């Protein structure tokens, strides 16, 4: 085609639905992390995560309002790949990079799988 | 805006 | 904070939204252009447009599954400018150039309204 | 992946 483009849009839209979740707005599903809790949009997730595309494609789990994650999964690990789906920023740290990587090979996440390797790797 |  | 950034991420989230939209997977509002229908997603709506914010943030507005717009409104217009919506990519032509600005303008999409005026001013 |  003879489209032009707007550089900015898609991380404009991204800003836009991260400040629609931190206000509690047209979330649809909450996804529950042992004792935690975190409110979400269903296609965020969706086009974020294998796992979560799976899910919500199903015709009975697409209709759920509420989700339980596997007892294994790190509540912290949940947190900062939910916030890096609403924002492209990861918060990798020592610290945290084995239950970040576990829960992104959990939620199916291969970008995120590939960085946590890398990081891995150049430690040993 | 560009021509992408 | 110490982030490392995924360049990619925006773009790929609005690609699945749009293959989402195409698949009419989690649609949850029709909006009415005359005797034409357009199915979206709220949440992105309301992330392009003011117009859409405005309307998807009110109290009753929020829950319904149908929104009519002004009979003036232009359907091919409003074609155009969804599709910028799901994509960064605005099909901006001689042709159509009037109706996708006034569509633009009624929606609060300051961006488009911007291209469409310059492209108008460098023609006259 | 940047250093944003
Ligand atoms: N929503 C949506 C969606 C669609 Cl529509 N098509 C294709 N993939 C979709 N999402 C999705 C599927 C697999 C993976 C990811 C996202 C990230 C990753 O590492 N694996
Ligand atoms: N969703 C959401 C949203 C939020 Cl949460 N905050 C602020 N603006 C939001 N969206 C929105 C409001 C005004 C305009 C646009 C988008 C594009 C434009 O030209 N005007
Ligand atoms: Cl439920
Ligand atoms: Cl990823
Ligand atoms: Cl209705
Ligand atoms: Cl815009």
């Amino acid at each position: 085609d003879s489209c032009i483009q707007f550089t900015r849009h898609a991380s404009d839209v991204l800003l836009n639905l991260n400040r629609l979740r931190s206000r509690d707005i047209l979330t649809d599903v909450v996804i529950v992390v042992s004792r935690e809790q975190f409110r979400a949009h269903k296609t965020v997730l969706m086009a974020c995560s294998g796992l979560f595309y799976s899910i919500f494609t199903d015709q009975l789990k697409c209709n759920l309002s509420v989700i339980n994650l596997d007892p294994e999964i790190n509540p912290e690990g949940f947190c900062i790949l939910l916030d890096f789906m609403y924002t492209s920023r990861l918060n990798l740290r020592e610290g945290n990079i084995m239950a970040v990587m576990a829960t992104a090979m959990y939620l199916q996440m291969e970008h995120v799988v590939d960085t946590c390797r890398k990081f891995i790797k150049a430690s040993e | 805006w560009v021509i992408p």
